[PDB]
Order: C-alpha cells, then sequence, then structure tokens
C-alpha cells in the first residue's frame, strides 16, 4: 500500500516544436532510493502510456520507442527527486506528464501531473 | 545459458521485498534466425502465491527489462523464502521453453548490502 507516497511534479509549460523542457518531481513518504521510478503520460484522446523508467540505482534507463534519443530520465537519491529532460519536442508529446512509483503498471501510484503542450502559436 | 542482472532490496517501512530485474545478456537462441523472445517469471518459493512476469522482449538475446516487482513478506518470514527468477522464451503458438533460471535463497541474503549483481543462469 502506497497510502503514504507523495509525488509532486513541476516544470510543465508551452513548448514550440523542437524546443526543450525539464520536469522534476519531489517524492516523499517511502524509501525513494529503493524504488525504480517512472514517468508516464496521458495525451489527449489516449490512455495512460509509459514514457520512461529509471532503476533505483539511477544506472539503468529505458524509454518508450517514440521518445528514445529525445528524453532523458534522471534521479537524485540524496534529494528524493526525479527528472525528465525532454529535447526535440514534437506536437504528439502534448500530454499530462506524471511521475510514478515503480516500473510500469497501469495502476502504479502517480503524482498530480504537469501539463506539457507542444504547439506552433 | 546466459547471465542475469538483478537487484534485491527490502523496504522495512512497508515489509516489501523489492526485486529489480535489470537485464539478461548472452542468452541462447531459441528461434530460427538466431534469436529469442525472453521474459522473466519472478516468484517466491516455497509458497508460490504471487507470480510476476516482465514484458516480452522480442528478437533479442540481450533484453533490458528494467522492471521492479514487490512482494509483501513479513520480516520474520523473509529468511524462509527463495527468490526464483526464471527466463523463458515467448512463443506465439507453442509452449514457452525455459532458457534458464537463477534462484536466491533468502537465508543467505543479509540486506547488509544492496547491489546490482550479475549471475550465470542455471538449468
Ligand atoms: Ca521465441
Amino acid at each position: 500500500s502506497d497510502s503514504e507516497v507523495q509525488l509532486e511534479e513541476s516544470g510543465g509549460g508551452l513548448v514550440r516544436p523542437g524546443g526543450s523542457l525539464r520536469l522534476s518531481c519531489a517524492a516523499s513518504g517511502f524509501p525513494f532510493s529503493k524504488y525504480f521510478m517512472s514517468w508516464v503520460r496521458q495525451a489527449p484522446g489516449k490512455g495512460l502510456e509509459w514514457v520512461s523508467t529509471i532503476s533505483a540505482s539511477g544506472n539503468y534507463e529505458t524509454y518508450t520507442e517514440s521518445v528514445k534519443g529525445r528524453f532523458t530520465i534522471a534521479r537524485d537519491n540524496a534529494k528524493n527527486t526525479l527528472y525528465l529532460q525532454m529535447n526535440s519536442l514534437k506536437p504528439e508529446d502534448t500530454a499530462v506528464y506524471y511521475c510514478a512509483k515503480g516500473s510500469w503498471a497501469r495502476d502504479m501510484t502517480r503524482g498530480q501531473g504537469t501539463q506539457v503542450t507542444v504547439s506552433s502559436e | 545459458l546466459g547471465k542475469l542482472q538483478y537487484s534485491l532490496d527490502y523496504d522495512f517501512q512497508n515489509n516489501q521485498l523489492l526485486v529489480g530485474i535489470i537485464q539478461a545478456a548472452e542468452l541462447p537462441a531459441l528461434d530460427m534466425g538466431g534469436t529469442s523472445d525472453p521474459y522473466v517469471k519472478v516468484f517466491l518459493l516455497p509458497d508460490k502465491k504471487k507470480k510476476f512476469e516482465t514484458k516480452v522482449h522480442r528478437k533479442t538475446l540481450n533484453p533490458v527489462f528494467n522492471e521492479q516487482f514487490t512482494f509483501k513478506v513479513p520480516y520474520s518470514e523473509l529468511g524462509g523464502k527463495t527468490l526464483v527468477m526464471a527466463v523463458y522464451d515467448f512463443d506465439r503458438f507453442s509452449k514457452h521453453d525455459i532458457i534458464g533460471e537463477f534462484k536466491v535463497p533468502m537465508n543467505t541474503v543479509d540486506f547488509g548490502h544492496v547491489t546490482e549483481e550479475w549471475r550465470d543462469l542455471q538449468s
């Protein structure tokens, strides 16, 4: 039970195509450094989808096919913080991004979310 | 039979055994074309009451699973368990052949240290 887990994202905003954004997430209420952590997202008109996972150690990173090479996940176990660097952003990357506890599971514990819109306007 | 990289941790706050399955390397090829479709089955002996499986990684002998599974195991019972990490070859129509496995008896794990460890898979 993750009744104690708290996850707080920030860093969203409006991005022009090709631009960059860095999300961060503050985690409390569980031994952060022991858990694999993930970013997940929900785009307009789609289910929740996995974006990236980082191992507890911070040594191993995996990425969904559509963001490989463009996104980087990172963590700071001393400050219980998770990061997502997003480069070369695409309009299809528009979504609510959530930091999430564990590797991918549809019901994994998630934060409140942060909105990332990639637009030409 | 290849090698497996994993990490074993215990969340004392929540009585959670944490099994990280990082990757496997140098797996034998079980499909035509010299490849395999590996996934890992993860469960605890002797009670076998919960099993997890990684995603299937298609056409690779070096899958990077980067998944973590958790088992609610009371601290006093943890030393009676044996972790099984069994690597299977997925197939769409036939039976899934086991490639190899590595078992970790908890009565030797101390959790005095947590590391990412490589092990040779065994029959
Ligand atoms: Ca196969």
